[PDB]
RNA sequence: CCCUAUAACUUAAUCU
RNA sequence: AGAUUAAGUUAU
């Protein structure tokens, strides 16, 4: 107790021992660490300090802690000198150096710290696991974000089933903003005193005070260099999750004051972004361009768009979108868009604007009709209280309420199927796939699911490494620009989007334009931004859940140029076998077997894993979509310049990422996500899927205790992984090759859009060296803003059983001829529901369209190799009904099972 | 049994659709709610209660004649 | 035919584009655009500051009283007098018909059409 | 149209549920609901009655057998919108036609 | 009014 | 054997 009153000091604080006696306490905390013996951002165990909790006058415990560090004596003298240089900075926690008789040993007492550091909050949110979140609950209850009985609500953490958790995390926001301002003050003190050193998150309180001067080196004053790369980069997802800059939208930066009233005509905000970057990120040493048209490469675009998404949360939502001018064509006033203000890319101005023209060609008619400026400026004002999304205009005087009708019942096949014995009580095969009808409020209710899209900042150094590893997965393909006579449009009798669907299908605009007009329009989009309108339609399809599906038809002005930009690379992806992205690979003629044998390739202790993306089209962040389009456009290094590649990226973001959306005769603003009818949507979803998997492996490897890794090679790989992320700003292509080889050896992926099957090493994942399901849950929590429950994931120990689900198909290993192959089979209720319920009354004929049942029996063939007899009777039911229709109509092979056994054997 | 009540709710909502229930929003909402809840049922008593409530919409308007069929 | 239909869609696009500036009146649009520094404004403020007509789609009565109570209301820093209220079947609803007790008899959402004062 | 109505009543005859058969048989004899038959005892049931033989075939006393359910009658209105009491009506009072009955579920 | 994009497969009818 | 057209089916 005589040690306690020396620790109490002159501060007159009532102290209770958090440990026992005079011994050193043991805590378990998260440290960001980089030695020549360990690296990583991991949870370690700290046996360095004695803690003393502070009591109040009514002896309830306070969040003040006295943390007394025992160490060597040279560190004591060194930290005393550094502290005496920095004692008048108000961002420094107050220190008290003394020596005591524990035998004399020196002690460094840090006064009135919090219980947790900033590293503990950042680890709590970036390695989230429900059922193992005690630091996050203690931080939320301590700083009055919520009460303790908030967590008794089940799914309190889920962003989708409980969107009130954003209000709770946003009560940590001013705490994080004060922490940022104290870091800028401490960096200014280090630069004035001449002190060099790395700022680490575990040396900073939640109050914002800094300590642990034991690695700081003195130089001449005025010339201090603070290293803040790992600090800000590991902090960056918390800045948007807790909404730290919301106080910047108030008057004099005070949450008690009102909101700043901006000018409505103001769009620029470049000086305000530069001031925000100077205030919060002053010592971040990479140059920042507020408008990304001034960027130097694609990594600069990613780096600067990541600051723009944070700073665009401060600005009014009416300032973003198409920037609009008045233009006199044929002496006639006119309204066009001459630019765009992107939340991510800043202000883009069109280069080829014509302030005066006498006539309009067919190309500029197409560009002016696709423009939302003339439709929005001619419409009424709209205030839609049904949805939270931003509403622009009502194009007409009515609100359209489109419904979905139910399915049409094919009664002949149903009583033929109950004639054979199907659909009994307690049977294994039932009906679960129906055409669910919808009412007039279904399109806006499905448009309201864009509220899961939140403005999300990324760990930019982690992302800039992951983009090189993900670009390694696309090195085999060949891409580049093609001419308009090399494009291949498959279905020309499809919709052309709004407003072009008033006058024709896509056949009309592909026939009415020349190849030279199409090439001129494509050359126009490499210099100017054309915003377009995406139309939302309700899908009339068969499903198991009553959720209404919407499709997003993109206008022909966007699709025509995006085919010309991307089609070479997309045809190269879809024509490659044996690769990770298996778009284009058929499941027939032994294709499923070859895909599974490619994914199993040479993994050592193999397990299968497959996960889920909850709300993947809606909740995908804008930075990952921009990242995916940059990865796709990395094939255009010879045909396209840098400025042309930027204008193509800006056209993708103004056309399918944050476009204006017509939904029932009314324009709304899309927050982000993927448009379903984009030209490149499956391939961009494949890029996003591989990105999240690579991020999960990076987060698994870096959060592992490097003392416990028994392989020397994996331990040095973890060291260099930390160095390539945070301690190095060039691309280290040798380590990208090495990490990509490590991933191909231990984490083998089969990716088709959102769907994926990995074959992973089990001993490496149990040691935490490749990712597992918990890593994916964490990465989707802080990057994707969704909680992926483990009920929608699957793992698999036996590889003689296939994947559990891939592309709605299950896998069976069956003896075909003299081999054992992997056959895919669907859910038998899906095939029976496609038989029983249709969408057209002429598909109820049966005697017309035998072809329909022939295709369904092709899909339901491998059910005959199943152990369940009721599963195997589905193919024989389809055979007998095909035979019945084919006989009472009036080629006998359609009820011979050899035509269908031919579809699953390798002889194509 | 339950397959029969699901299939006849599909036919019943299709005939309520072609009888222009969709011209009344407040009626078509309840009809699709009953139809979607019949198609999702797990025990047949719930399905038959909702089936009775959905058939009452058909019989409640004079556009049908129950004598002829 | 790739020129008969091409001239046809050219004429239709001409008709649609020349119909649209007849809808707008340039009395407020020119003082919006000339108040800008470089004659360049966001599109999202054009129907907010220029449009002479407002449509309010209201899902239930509790939003209706908090938004469009009375025959005039304030939105977008303007005052709007209610011209009409139609329902989801597009039947005319009187303003005296929207009540707390009468609300389940109405076909929600209501579309309130208002004009700028 | 008529083909779908025909197959609808064909599979309605196959189900052989007593509540559906009760409602279907009631609609031929003129006993037709005025709104949606509810699944809660709160909501009011509005059933037309076309004659007294249908009246005593459908209800006896104050309770009411409809949709294979019991409903106590709360209110009765004859065609000229005069509120008719339950004891007011009998076969001699039946010329004194079709009248609505408002009930609630037992 | 209105029903997207990509990929695979089957059948039929044509030209080599 | 290849291509063109039309219908249809599955997957995302
Ligand atoms: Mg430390
Ligand atoms: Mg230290
Ligand atoms: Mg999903
Ligand atoms: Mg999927
Ligand atoms: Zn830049
Ligand atoms: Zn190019």
């Amino acid at each position: 107790q005589s040690f306690l009153n020396r620790v109490c000091g002159v501060s007159a604080a009532r102290l209770t021992p958090c440990g026992t006696g005079t011994s050193t306490d043991v805590v378990y905390r998260a440290f960001d660490i980089y030695n020549d013996k360990v690296a990583g951002f991991a949870k370690f165990l700290k046996t360095n300090c004695c803690r003393f909790q502070e009591k109040d006058e009514d002896d309830n415990l306070i969040d003040s802690y006295f943390v007394v560090k025992r160490h060597t004596f040279s560190n004591y003298q060194h930290e005393e000198t550094i502290y005496n240089l920095l004692k008048d900075c108000p961002a420094v926690a107050k220190h008290d150096f003394f020596k005591f008789r524990i035998d004399m040993v020196p002690h460094i007492s840090r006064q009135r710290l919090t219980k947790y550091t900033m590293a503990d909050l950042v680890y709590a949110l970036r390695h989230f696991d429900e059922g193992n979140c005690d630091t996050l609950k203690e931080i939320l209850v301590t700083y009055n974000c919520c009460d303790d009985d908030y967590f008794n609500k089940k799914d309190w953490y889920d962003f989708v089933e409980n969107p009130d958790i954003l209000r709770v995390y946003a009560n940590l926001g001013e705490r994080v903003r004060q922490a940022l301002l104290k870091t800028v003050q401490f960096c200014d003190a280090m630069r004035n005193a001449g002190i060099v050193g790395v700022l680490t998150l575990d040396n900073q309180d939640l109050n914002g005070n800094w300590y642990d001067f034991g690695d700081f080196i003195q130089t001449t004053p005025g010339s201090g260099v603070p290293v803040v790369d790992s600090y800000y980069s590991l902090l960056m997802p918390i800045l948007t999750l807790t909404r730290a800059l919301t106080a910047e939208s108030h008057v004099d930066t005070d949450l008690t004051k009102p909101y700043i009233k901006w000018d409505l005509l103001k769009y620029d905000f470049t000086e305000e972004r530069l001031k925000l970057f100077d205030r919060y990120f002053k010592y971040w040493d990479q140059t920042y361009h507020p408008n990304c048209v001034n960027c130097l490469d694609d990594r600069c675009i990613l780096h600067c768009a990541n600051f723009n998404v944070l700073f665009s949360t401060v600005f009014p939502p009416t300032s973003f979108g198409p920037l609009v001018r008045k233009i006199f064509v044929d002496g006639v006033p006119f309204v066009v868009s001459t630019g765009y203000h992107f939340r991510e890319l800043g202000v883009v101005h069109n280069q080829d604007v014509n302030l005066h023209s006498s006539r309009l060609s067919f190309k500029e008619l197409l560009v002016y009709a696709a423009d939302p400026a003339m439709h929005a400026a001619s419409g009424n004002l709209l205030l839609d209280k049904r949805t939270t999304c931003f509403s622009v205009a009502a194009l007409t005087n009515n609100v359209a309420f489109q419904t979905v009708k139910p399915g049409n019942f094919n009664k002949d096949f149903y009583d033929f199927a109950v004639s054979k014995g199907f659909f009994k009580e307690g049977s294994s095969v039932e009906l679960k796939h129906f055409f669910f009808a919808q009412d007039g409020n279904a399109a806006i209710s499905d448009y309201d699911y864009y509220r899961y899209n939140l403005p999300t900042m990324c760990d930019i150094r982690q992302l800039l490494f992951v983009v090189e590893v993900v670009d390694k997965y696309f090195d085999c393909y060949d891409g580049g620009c093609i001419n308009a006579n090399q494009v291949i449009v498959n279905n020309l009798d499809k919709s052309a989007g709004f407003p072009f669907n008033k006058w024709g299908k896509a056949r009309l605009y592909y026939d009415s334009m020349s190849y030279e007009d199409q090439d001129a329009l494509f050359a126009y989009t490499k210099r100017n931004v054309i915003p377009t309108i995406t139309q939302m339609n309700l899908k009339y399809a068969i499903s198991a859940k009553n959720r209404a599906r919407t499709v997003a038809g993109v206008s022909i002005c966007s699709t025509m140029t995006n085919r010309q930009f991307h089609q070479k690379l997309l045809k190269s992806i879809a024509a490659t076998r044996g690769a990770t992205v298996v778009i284009g690979t058929s499941k027939f003629y032994g294709g499923w077997h070859n895909m599974l044998k490619t994914v199993y390739s040479d993994v050592e202790n193999p397990h299968l894993m497959g996960w889920d993306y909850p709300k993947c089209d809606r909740a995908m962040p804008n930075m990952l979509r921009i990242m995916a389009s940059l990865v796709l456009a990395r094939k255009h290094t010879t045909c396209c310049s840098l400025s042309h590649r930027f204008y193509r990226l800006a056209n993708e973001c103004a056309q399918v990422l944050s476009e204006m959306v017509m939904c029932g005769g009314s324009l709304y603003v899309k927050p982000g996500g993927t448009s379903s009818g984009d030209a490149t949507t499956a391939y961009a979803n494949s890029v996003f899927n591989i990105c999240q998997a690579v991020t999960a492996n990076v987060n698994a490897l870096l959060s592992t205790d490097g003392n416990k890794i028994a392989d020397k090679y994996v331990r040095n790989l973890q060291h260099r992984l930390y160095e390539c992320l945070y301690r190095n700003r060039d691309v280290d292509t040798d380590f990208v090759n090495e990490f990509y080889a490590y991933l191909r050896k231990h984490f083998s992926m089969m990716i088709l859009s959102d769907d994926a099957v990995v074959c992973f090493n089990s001993t490496y994942a149990s040691q935490g060296l490749v990712a597992s399901i918990k890593n994916f849950k964490s990465v989707l929590y802080y990057q994707n803003n969704v909680f992926m429950s483990e009920a929608k994931c699957w793992t698999e120990t036996d590889l003689t059983k296939g994947p559990h689900e891939f592309c709605s198909q299950h896998t069976m290993l069956v003896k075909q001829g003299d081999d054992y192959v992997y056959l895919p089979y669907p859910d038998p209720s899906r095939i029976l529901g496609a038989g029983c319920f249709v969408d057209d009354i002429v598909k109820t004929d049966g005697t017309l369209m035998i072809e329909r049942f022939v295709s369904l029996a092709i899909d339901a063939y491998p059910l005959t190799k199943h152990p369940n007899q009721e599963y195997a009777d589905v193919f024989h039911l389809y055979l007998q009904y095909i035979r019945k229709l084919h006989d009472e109509l009036t080629t006998s092979r359609y009820w011979e099972p050899e035509f269908y056994e031919a579809m699953y054997t390798p002889h194509t | 049994k339950m397959s029969d009540v699901k299939c006849t709710s599909v036919v019943l909502l299709s005939v309520l659709q072609q009888l222009r229930v969709e011209s009344s929003s407040k009626l078509w909402a309840q009809c699709v709610q009953l139809h979607n809840d019949i198609l999702l049922a797990k025990d047949t008593t719930e399905a038959f209660e909702k089936m009775v409530s959905l058939l009452s919409v058909l019989l409640s308007m004079q556009g049908a004649v129950d004598i002829n069929k | 035919r790739s020129e008969d239909k091409r001239a046809k869609v050219t004429s239709a696009m001409q008709t649609m584009l020349f119909t649209m500036l007849r809808k707008l009146d340039n009395d407020a649009l020119n003082n919006i655009i000339n108040n800008a520094r470089d004659g360049c404004v966001p599109l999202n403020i054009i129907p907010l500051t220029t449009a002479a007509k407002l449509m309010v789609v209201i899902p239930d009565y509790n939003t209706y009283k908090n938004t469009c109570d009375g025959t005039t209301f304030t939105y977008a820093s303007a005052l709007w007098e209610i011209q009409q209220v139609v329902d989801a079947d597009s039947k005319i609803v009187q303003l005296s018909e929207i009540s707390m007790d009468n609300s389940p008899n109405l076909a929600w959402p209501l579309i309130v059409t208002a004009l700028r004062a």
